[PDB]
RNA sequence: UGCGAAGCUAAGUCUGUUGGAUAAUGGCUGAACGCCUCUUAAGCCAGAAACCAUGCUGAUUAAACAAUACUAUCUUUUUUGUUUGCUAAUGUAAAAGAGAAAUUAUAUAUGUACCGGUACAUAAAUAAUCCUAUCACCUUUUUCGUGGCUAGCUGUGAGCUAGGCAAUAGUUCUUUAACAACAAAAAAGAGCACAAACUGUAGACGACUUU
RNA sequence: CCUUCGAUGUCGGCUCUUCCUAUCAUUGGGACGCAGAAGUCUCAAAGUGUCGGAUUGUUCACCCGCUAAUAGGGAACGUGAGCUGGGUUUAGACCGUCGUGAGACAGGUUAGUUUUACCCUACUGAUGAAUUUUAUUAUAUAUAUACAUAUAGUA
RNA sequence: AUUUCACUCAUAUUAAAUAAAAUAACUCCAAGUGGGCCAUUUUUGGUAAGCAGAACUGGCGAUGAGGGAUGCUCCUAACGCUUGGAUAAGGUGCCUAAAUAUUCGCUCAUGAGAUCCCAUAAAAGGUGUUGGUUCAUAUGAACUAGCCCUGAAAAUGGAUGGCGCUAAAGCGGA
RNA sequence: CCUAUUAGCUGGUUAUUUUCGAAAGAUCUCUCAGGAUCGCUGGAGUUGAUUAAUAUAAUUUUACCAGGUAGAGAUAAUGAU
RNA sequence: UUGUUUUCACUUUCUCCCCGCACUAAUGUGGGGAAAACUGGCUUUAUUUCUUCAAUUAUUUUUUUUGCUGAGGA
């Protein structure tokens, strides 16, 4: 028989396998479409979530009951130590998807970066990259030429400098960052200009830019159906237990269906939140970083006693409107829309 | 199955025709029109010394004959276009609110504004190669014109669609922009 | 089907018939590289074909769709599926036969330079009356979410130039050979020459 | 299949195993004819065990002949050997399983004297 | 009882797209049916909270794969072999010439030369074809190409010229002839991970994160 | 009256999913006894939604009210090793009628044990080896090459 | 009417055919069975039913084999074990052994059709196309029956058996 | 303990091959889940036949009857109309 | 009702003429009209390996390759 009273299903089937993400470093599933009219620019940036503060903002919305008035808004802070570019990777489009031609590396690769290629640095003789670093420039040039000729998409291998943050981990976070711009040649030139040097966020984002924030959610382990899906508690009277789903399914498809909410992992899921506004881009070389026209008092962004469970932001940072997935200390990838 | 069935299309005077494998291409004063017929079986053959082109179909039911006739008609239309542009004279009629018919982008794209007074713009881009002029003579009308009978007509239709009012009694509200006269120049 | 590996240029072929032809060969024991599967044709109208494919797509497994009918929608993959349909693929022999089939979209790294055969029993030119609606498989696939169509086309175009270049050279070589033959028919013996002439060469 | 060797035609080298003897240990392979409604073997469905039948029988002329072409005769004692002095080509001795080594030897010796074949001369050798 | 950080948390705060191709439908050109006709022919157009992409989650769902980084031996050639649980070691769903790269239309194509168009060739039972096989070693003449070294020499491939040089196994019983792998024999070249302690961005336990 | 009487747990609610369309609303249309508004008929549509209560064990029903709308259905009349146990369908008891009576009632009323998952699968998450008759959309200095590449281990 | 004598009735084609007709009769002893069910055709009750009840015959039961994808009963055909042949029903694009056979039509379907039982479709329509027939002045009518279309809506996803097929691998023939 | 009470009901009922091979109608039955008795089956046996015969036949011819279902009729009868 | 009599209808063309004057799918053509007997048909006389002597049945005879089988022991 039909269900007596109709209601919308509880979870979103759009976020299934509610399983743990493979890695702390949220992967960018897709990068902006290429608009070959605009100059070459990076599309993404890794930063660490430091905490939230609140902000006071005067509003502009003509017509709102909140028009001329000052408003208070929550904002995340994402510490954004300059990412360092280390490689260029060249993709070519095939009927089987993107395939890499090559990767070209900088001449000098940081110890931090190298640490990513080992799970026991302390023991190792740290031989990673020690022969590649050597290689002659001619080969590199040839590779670049090849890329120019054939590859349709360029990505830069960037890595974070977690040493310049309160985080425990000396290992870098390495990430491919698509470059979007006019001619492949132009892009190549841009990457060459960049290569061994540092990207700060101002080179990637601007004030008031709308950004997508891609991060692994806070973990809760194995969670009940009630918490995980917002399923209704059964009544007190229930014998075997209240916090479950009364009927998994009908008799006849004689098989529990993938659409039925069940106990299991909650959190540590990969998630792209969209349309998060940058309210401010902080600078390391600014003692009046958390200061404002209306404030006019020397304030660094770090709260008194420091960002709880994080530490002290001593470097350029993003003030994003609202909330971001994951915990204090989590890598976050900010992406252009 | 009629063994042979034919049709004769007389090419006009100042027309450079050139069919090959049913890919007919006609040039003249106004425009160069190309329009393939390689979906029906037909040995359209050209006579360049004399005028005329013969469309001929071997076997085939009445369907085939019909197709042949259609082809011939199309050819004729093309010829006409190249000699003399087709001129679809579209009069706009309004009850209360006069329609603002602003042509832009080298006489393509006609922005229609204030249709039944809604303060919102209706864009209607013309097809490849079809000028949209407004009246010299009368006040209201709009000439749509340019060689390919198909394309101008299509453009006109599009324009009409862009206007036509939605949920009301359409017998009462006669407002819109309609094809008055199909003509040549 | 006594060759090592037949490359089949799938352009201009009628899906089902072509598949049928392939399947028997595979069973017999014969690697077959179906190449250029974007251009296979289906005998319905495009819309009709789309509808059929839509219907097919709709039949997933209610319970858990990770299992259940996989709606492979690259044209090559469609072709492969069709081929499988006509094989006893739940046996060992059938499985082997299936494995023997390779399918490609466009033409890649050996199959540019292999000879490409054609199954004339399954050619659209010979099998549909010209007043009938047909449909290019690639277009159909695109309509049902394949995406890599334009790219494939571009690749094909690129390849064609290369092929043309190669062909010119080949033609030149042939001409040279002919010239040599003409020259060197006079230099043999008489009787032998006469004999040669008698049997065509 | 059929197993020709010379004039000996055997129609069925395979033994007829009891139905389902393969499935349950408790059911021994010794042929037992399935009574019982719905048996499938009884009903002779394609793909099941065959039923032994008199059609399978060996030609009356070659029946109990071994690959030797000789009827087997089991022998316990020298006296018994004597019946086959006049039949030393048609019959071949087998020495009974329970005969002692010395006695076996004696029997073998006798057989050699008679020119009669012994099919198990090698017992206790 | 009171307050109660931190951590969890909602009743608290933030965020939640735009293309393609269509349906209904309205139209366009336009026959059948000298007119008319949205097509109830061919050919087109606009068009939906639908569809398919885009975006988003997974992707031991693909036993998938790519690149990069580092490493333990690797590559080539020759010979004989694969006729205490082991310590020498074999398998082919297919070798017998497994020969063959335009492209394209199917009521037409392709080249070539000019400016998709024109002119001229070319194919039209197109694998019913073309290519490629057998001239063994030899001595004797030389001719011509290709790969190495500092015009010559060596090696390989093809030819002309001279000289007869062999093969015989008793009538066939796979034509032991392929490809790949390995083993020994000589001959020639050249560090990671887990654990442990720490961690807590994680967590039933693994796993994940770290040091 | 085919199946099930060496038992398929026999109503309803609660929960939870999915499907159908014979569309109530929402999207796009067509018609009108369409002036506007409202509505009626109807086509593509099942993408999104379809509620809070009062009485009843109820299904059904009937009102109150919100609502864009409060459409209809199925899935062993979905769903009892999920619950609940109000009802029906044990034993106690009461009334009414019937029966001489024991008792009956498809009449009414009350009190009345709801067992087991540790198995296989399914589903949810969680590790995880193995994968050469296997693979490949190319590699290599304009030519070549599938008579070819591909060791493996960590990341 | 019975009886006994006479005389005389076809006969090897045998008082018409045909007959693996005496494998017959008869007696005895006993077994099991006495729930049946299905198909054509006839048929009763019932709106009908894979319903209840009968008749004739054949099946199933008790029975496999080949076909009908699949199936107690439909078709072929009934079974000792083999070799070879040649068929049956049915098929012959692939699954699948055999036709991408030949030959003439018809049919395009924006939910085609596809083979007894059989796994559904109707009334009513169609200026869809294909033939006709009857009428009138190369058009206008009316009909007519082929295929096709509408009519044609149900719940897990989905079934000419599947793939697919449209110069059929569809429908009707040869 | 009488008692291994009784059961028209349920379950089970042990080697092989060969040969033949049913019935689920009928009558009576406090009978309708059973029985008896016919039928159908097997075995035993005898008389026969073994003479291409005569007996005999789910057959047909040739004669010869019997019929009142399909059909047909309603200006033939009955009953409709 | 059959046989029979007569009536005019029917064949070719790369022939010719006239109109339409390249009008055709056509290296031709629509219409109208002639011409003739190459074409076709008939009548003959001979001829059959220049080519034919079919097909179907009836009655006969043989052949090209060939697959399986070899029971028995008079
Ligand atoms: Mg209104
Ligand atoms: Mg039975
Ligand atoms: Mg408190
Ligand atoms: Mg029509
Ligand atoms: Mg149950
Ligand atoms: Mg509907
Ligand atoms: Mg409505
Ligand atoms: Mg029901
Ligand atoms: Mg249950
Ligand atoms: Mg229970
Ligand atoms: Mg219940
Ligand atoms: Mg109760
Ligand atoms: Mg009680
Ligand atoms: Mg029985
Ligand atoms: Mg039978
Ligand atoms: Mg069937
Ligand atoms: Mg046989
Ligand atoms: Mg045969
Ligand atoms: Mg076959
Ligand atoms: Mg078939
Ligand atoms: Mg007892
Ligand atoms: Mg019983
Ligand atoms: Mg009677
Ligand atoms: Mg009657
Ligand atoms: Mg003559
Ligand atoms: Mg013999």
């Amino acid at each position: 028989s039909h269900r007596k009273f109709e209601r919308p299903r509880h979870g979103s089937l759009g976020f299934l396998p509610r399983k743990r993400c493979k890695r702390l470093r949220g992967k960018i599933r897709s990068f902006p479409k290429d608009d070959k009219e605009k100059p070459p620019h990076f599309t993404a940036f890794m930063g660490y979530k430091a905490g939230m503060t609140h902000i006071v903002r005067e509003v502009d919305k003509p017509g709102s009951k909140l028009h001329k008035k000052e408003i208070v808004e929550a904002c995340t802070i994402i510490e954004c130590a300059p990412m360092v570019v280390v490689g260029i990777v060249g993709y070519r489009e095939t009927p089987k998807g993107l395939r890499i031609l090559s990767t070209v590396w900088a001449n000098h690769v940081s110890d931090e970066f190298r640490r990513r290629y080992y799970k026991n640095w302390y023991k190792s003789e740290k031989k990673a990259f020690t022969k590649s670093l050597n290689v002659p420039e001619a080969t590199k040039n040839c590779l670049l030429k090849r890329i120019e000729k054939y590859c349709t998409v360029l990505r830069a291998i960037c890595h974070t400098q977690p040493s310049k943050t309160p985080l425990r981990m000396k290992k870098a976070h390495i990430m491919e960052v698509q470059i979007n711009g006019g001619s492949m040649k132009e892009k190549l030139e841009f990457v060459k200009e960049m290569l061994e040097k540092n990207l700060p966020v101002s080179t990637v984002f601007n004030p008031n830019e709308m950004i997508d924030v891609i991060s692994v959610t806070k973990g809760h382990g194995t969670k009940g159906v009630v918490s995980r899906y917002g399923v209704k508690r059964l009544p007190r009277k229930t014998h075997r237990g209240l916090r479950k789903v009364a009927c998994i399914g009908a008799w006849h498809p004689a098989r529990v269906q993938f659409q039925i909410p069940r106990h299991g992992q909650k959190g540590y899921f990969h998630r792209t939140e969209r349309n998060k506004k940058i309210y401010r881009i902080g600078l390391k070389t600014d003692k009046n970083s958390a200061s404002t026209d209306a404030d006019i008092t020397e304030k660094k962004i770090t709260p008194m006693g420091g960002f709880p469970h994080y530490g002290v932001v001593n470097e350029d940072f993003l003030l994003l409107k609202g909330c971001v997935a994951g915990t204090k200390k989590r890598p976050i990838t900010l992406r252009k829309n | 199955k009629t063994i042979v069935s034919t049709q004769k299309v007389l090419i006009p005077e100042g027309v450079k025709v050139a069919i090959n494998a049913r890919k007919v291409t006609v040039s003249g004063k106004y425009g160069t029109l190309r329009r393939s017929f390689r979906h029906l079986p037909i040995d359209i053959r050209l006579n360049k010394l004399k005028k005329y082109i013969k469309v001929v179909m071997w076997f085939g039911v009445p369907d085939s004959l019909a197709c042949i006739r259609t082809v011939c008609t199309h050819l004729k239309n093309m010829f006409t276009g190249v000699t003399k542009k087709f001129l679809y004279k579209m009069r706009l009629v309004h009850a209360h609110f006069p329609i603002n018919s602003n042509i832009v982008d080298n006489n393509t794209r006609i922005e229609i504004r204030n249709y039944l007074g809604e303060k919102s713009v209706r864009f209607v881009k013309a097809l490849p190669g079809v000028v949209i002029e407004k009246s010299p003579n009368v006040k209201d009308e709009i000439y749509v014109s340019g060689a390919d009978i198909e394309n101008v007509s299509l453009t006109a239709a599009l324009i009409h669609q862009s206007v036509l009012c939605r949920n009301k009694d359409i017998r009462k509200f006669l407002d819109g922009i309609y094809v008055s006269e199909v003509t040549t120049v | 089907m006594y060759k090592k590996e037949y490359v089949i240029d799938c352009k201009g072929h009628l899906l089902g018939r072509l598949a049928s032809l392939i399947a028997k060969e595979l069973l017999n024991g014969q690697r077959i590289v179906a190449v250029r599967c974007e251009d296979i044709n289906i005998s319905g109208s495009l819309y009709r074909n789309k509808l059929k494919y839509q219907e097919f797509l709709r039949l997933r497994t209610n319970t858990n769709p990770k299992k259940g009918p996989l709606h492979l929608r690259e044209p090559s993959k469609i072709l492969w599926r069709c081929v499988r349909g006509m094989l006893p693929h739940k046996t060992y022999k059938g499985q082997l036969a299936l494995k023997k089939l390779k399918v490609c979209v466009g033409m890649p790294y050996p199959y540019d330079k292999k000879k490409k055969y054609v199954l004339p029993s399954a050619l659209r030119a010979f099998r549909l009356k010209k007043h009938r609606r047909y449909c290019r498989l690639g277009t159909l696939s695109s309509r049902v979410g394949w995406n890599y169509d334009t790219l494939v086309k571009k690749n094909e175009v690129l390849r064609k130039q290369v092929s043309k270049a190669y062909y010119k050279k080949k033609v030149n070589n042939l001409n040279e050979k002919k010239e040599i033959k003409t020259e060197a028919l006079n230099l043999i013996n008489p009787e032998q020459r006469q004999v040669l002439e008698n049997f065509g060469y | 299949a059929v197993k020709k060797v010379g004039k000996i035609i055997k129609k069925r080298t395979k033994k007829f195993t009891r139905f389902q003897s393969n499935r349950f240990m408790r059911v021994k392979p010794a042929w037992r004819k399935p009574r019982g409604i719905d048996c499938r073997v009884r009903r002779r469905y394609k793909g099941t065990n065959l039923m032994p039948s008199i059609g399978y029988g060996s030609n009356k002329k070659t029946k109990f002949l071994l690959p030797n072409n000789k009827y087997k005769y089991v022998v316990k004692n020298v006296k018994e050997m004597e019946p086959l002095i006049m039949n030393h080509t048609k019959y071949c001795v087998q020495i009974a399983h329970n005969v002692s080594s010395k006695k076996r030897k004696q029997i073998i010796e006798r057989a050699k004297q008679m020119n009669v074949s012994v099919i198990n001369a090698k017992a206790r050798l």
